[PDB]
């Protein structure tokens, strides 16, 4: 390294300085809150009643924490399919203001609900924007909502003046006029009830038997977000250079215990030249201390290579007790400058030709 | 469920000195021996401070409200534009139990007040609650002056508290404390006005003196100096004298 | 008549590489459960016409 450093295939006696050592973390650390607000996420999915498709359940969460893994590997969902984001990172987007609309539909009306979908339901009893985003998650309601009497109660919007807007409600319960005439809420000829009964029957083939469908539907970025996925957390190390993420504050250092007192509403502490020192871990709640990993610079003593071709090692304000062919070496001395290898400290005195430091320095004799 | 106020009671706007109070930590990082510049919203030293012996007042944009109240005759806050269930409005009450925070678009009449009766129960501020977005239930906040902090930025609600006994019998006093932090709202509304509430003993009204000071926030520059425990000791302002 | 043959990579485990080529298809597991080549549930055919 000396001869490469100074361009040269000779060198003269000195010491040179030399590329710098640095010591590696080791692994990692996360620390998040223990927090952890169960979202209500059971009594939408395990409701024994559902509203009618014309008057669409709609409800809306806020201030939750979301797993949606828990959810994601349930086999019991006929249908899994989120539009606008993949499945698997759901539990890493951070949302608000979760709106669900569930209801119970036919078998063979399950794809009418899409973006930008046609139908009979998809415009007269619900309507999907194009630009929706989030997810649907439809199971067959044949062993609950379907019965041997026949769920007649279950009515679906047949008759309109027109289609229905992007997330509109049509629950208006009036006659419908199928010619020229008025009808003057009379069941008669070219007057018609537009919400058709169900026949749900368990001995209905596919198509038929009842199938309990929600939608689930999030805000991009309007408001402040309180409905995240969870924060997973690692466990904790001490006295060892690792990388650290307390509470979303990352930095590579070596954590210890600290003496100080905070007071109860801070989170971390910094000194003259702004930096991070000390932090209070978000699970015991505990005052720690940040020191940054050992560094320096490294130097090679030779007395020349026309004299001799052996060299000594110094790092430079090191401690002699992380050093790591020159990790053991020979003896290894520790001096007020650092570290040095391949020297043999003597207790004689003589005049000082290459210097080292703090007073004292080396030569060649070995 | 309210009635017009006839016995409109003169609360006389007054006008004394602010001294060296409005202190407050402005983020949450420990420090110790240090001085420690810093540009926010503060109340300016020796400012004029408005004394009222309950009407509209704006916003403007942060409140510095004190009350060397006695027996907790306050009752809470109303926060809004035009305090109607035309645009979403916040409330706040601090009754003997947990308090009470509501986001809202209330229905407001004229004179909106609780009373009591001596069968302490009575409750006749509002008339009719629409679309509500936020709840929030807390802790009781409570010859004793207290003061408070309310700040509105980028749609978070900033509450800042502290209480203290005092002895003196009118003006505030010349003492230094700090505001430590005490809750936040991530709820973005454009508040622009308020208002208050009192604990009218319903027994024929007693209400007739209501004294607190209000007074508002300026951008400027402070430098605040850290005891060795990390605890605000002492403010100087900039822009005010010469040696400043 | 529609042309199908034009087929186009769907799914993979990672990123692709620059000037780099896979043409190795196999199924692809959407889920956390052995596909053992079903496509079935949370297992799928990368390769979409
Ligand atoms: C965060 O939650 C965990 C889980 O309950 C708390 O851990 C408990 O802490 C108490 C207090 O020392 C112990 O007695 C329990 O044995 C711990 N249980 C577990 C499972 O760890 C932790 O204290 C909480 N941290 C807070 C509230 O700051
Ligand atoms: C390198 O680190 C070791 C380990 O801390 C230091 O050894 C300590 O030295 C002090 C002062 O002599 C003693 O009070 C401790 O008991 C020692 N600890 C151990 C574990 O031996 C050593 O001093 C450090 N080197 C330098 C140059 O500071
Ligand atoms: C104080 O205000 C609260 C605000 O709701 C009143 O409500 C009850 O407070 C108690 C104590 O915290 C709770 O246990 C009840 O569940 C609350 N009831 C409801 C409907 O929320 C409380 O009554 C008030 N106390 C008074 C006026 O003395
Ligand atoms: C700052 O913190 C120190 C250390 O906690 C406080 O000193 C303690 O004070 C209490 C109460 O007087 C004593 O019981 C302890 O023995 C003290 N600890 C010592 C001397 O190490 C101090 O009171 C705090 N406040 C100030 C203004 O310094
Ligand atoms: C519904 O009930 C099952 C039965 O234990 C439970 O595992 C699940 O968490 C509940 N909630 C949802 C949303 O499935
Ligand atoms: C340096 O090298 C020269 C050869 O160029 C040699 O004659 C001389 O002895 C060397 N000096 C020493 C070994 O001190
Ligand atoms: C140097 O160290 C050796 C080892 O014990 C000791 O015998 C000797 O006296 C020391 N020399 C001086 C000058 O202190
Ligand atoms: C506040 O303003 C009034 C004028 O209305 C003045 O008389 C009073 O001295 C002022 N108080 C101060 C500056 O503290
Ligand atoms: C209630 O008001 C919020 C705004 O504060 C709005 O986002 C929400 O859609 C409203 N909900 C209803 C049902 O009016
Ligand atoms: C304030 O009103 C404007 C309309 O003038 C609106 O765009 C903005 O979102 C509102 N902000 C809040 C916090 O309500």
């Amino acid at each position: 390294e000396t001869k490469c450093t100074l361009k040269s295939f000779t060198v003269e006696k000195g010491i040179y300085q030399t590329s710098n050592f640095r010591v590696q973390p080791t692994e990692s650390i996360v620390r998040f809150p223990n927090i952890t607000n169960l979202c209500p996420f059971g009594e939408v999915f395990n409701a024994t009643r559902f509203a009618s498709v014309y008057a669409w359940n709609r409800k809306r969460i806020s201030n939750c924490v979301a797993d949606y893994s828990v959810l994601y590997n349930s086999a019991s969902f006929s249908t899994f399919k989120c539009y606008g984001v993949s499945p698997t990172k759901l539990n890493d987007l951070c949302f608000t203001n979760v709106y669900a609309d569930s209801f119970v539909i036919r078998g063979d009306e399950v794809r009418q609900i899409a973006p930008g979908q046609t139908g009979k339901i998809a415009d007269y009893n619900y309507k999907l924007p194009d630009d929706f985003t989030g997810c649907v998650i439809a199971w067959n309601s044949n062993n609950l909502d379907s019965k041997v009497g026949g769920n007649y109660n279950y009515r679906y919007r047949l008759f309109r003046k027109s289609n229905l807007k992007p997330f509109e409600r049509d629950i208006s319960t009036e006659i419908y006029q199928a010619g020229s005439t008025p009808c003057n809420g009379v069941q008669g000829f070219n007057c018609y009830f537009p919400l058709q009964s169900y026949g749900f029957q368990p001995t209905n083939g596919v198509g038929y038997q009842p199938y309990r469908v929600v939608v689930l539907s999030f805000e991009l970025l309007h408001a402040p977000a309180t409905v995240c996925g969870p924060k997973k957390s690692t466990n904790l190390v001490k006295n060892k250079c690792v990388n650290f993420n307390f509470n979303g504050l990352t930095g590579t250092g070596v954590l210890t215990e600290s003496n100080k007192k905070f007071l109860p509403f801070q989170q971390f502490g910094r000194d003259i030249a702004d930096t991070t020192d000390a932090v209070r871990d978000p699970q015991t709640l505990e005052i720690l201390d940040i020191t940054p990993c050992s560094f320096g610079g490294v130097s090679v003593i030779t007395p020349g290579t026309n004299t001799s071709n052996q060299v000594a090692v110094l790092y430079q304000g090191v401690n002699c007790t992380e050093v790591p062919v020159y990790s053991t070496g020979s003896n290894v001395f520790q001096t007020r400058a650092g570290c040095l290898i391949g020297a043999e400290h003597v207790n004689n005195s003589y005049e000082c030709d290459i210097p080292i430091g703090a007073g004292i320095c080396a030569s060649y004799q070995s | 469920q309210c009635v017009n106020l006839t016995t409109r009671t003169q609360l006389p706007p007054a006008y004394t000195n602010s001294f060296t109070r409005g202190v407050y930590y402005p983020d949450k990082v420990f420090r110790s021996s240090v001085l420690h510049s810093t540009q926010d919203l503060f109340l300016p030293f020796f400012s004029n401070v408005t004394w009222f012996h309950n009407p509209v007042l704006p916003f403007n944009d942060g409140v510095y409200f004190a009350s060397t109240e006695k027996s907790n005759i306050i009752r809470g806050w109303i926060f809004g534009t035009t305090l109607d269930s035309k645009t979403q409005s916040l409330l706040i009450v601090n009754n003997a139990t947990n308090v009470v925070i509501k986001v809202c678009e209330f229905q407001f009449c004229n004179d909106p007040f609780l009373d009591v009766y001596y069968m302490k129960s009575e409750f006749r501020v509002y008339s009719s609650a629409n679309n509500c977005t936020f709840e929030y239930v807390s802790q009781p906040f409570l010859k004793n002056l207290r003061e408070f902090v309310f700040k509105n930025i980028d749609g978070y609600f900033k509450i800042y508290s502290k209480h203290t006994p005092i002895n003196l019998v009118r003006d505030l006093p010349q003492g230094f404390s700090a505001l430590e932090p005490l809750v936040d709202l991530p709820i973005g509304i454009n508040i622009t006005r308020f208002q208050t509430l009192l604990a009218l003993h319903r027994s024929g009204w007693t209400a007739g003196a209501a004294a607190y000071y209000v007074g508002y926030l300026q951008p400027r520059t402070f430098l605040l100096k850290y005891n060795e425990n990390g605890t605000i000791t002492d403010a100087v302002d900039c822009a005010l004298d010469p040696l400043s």
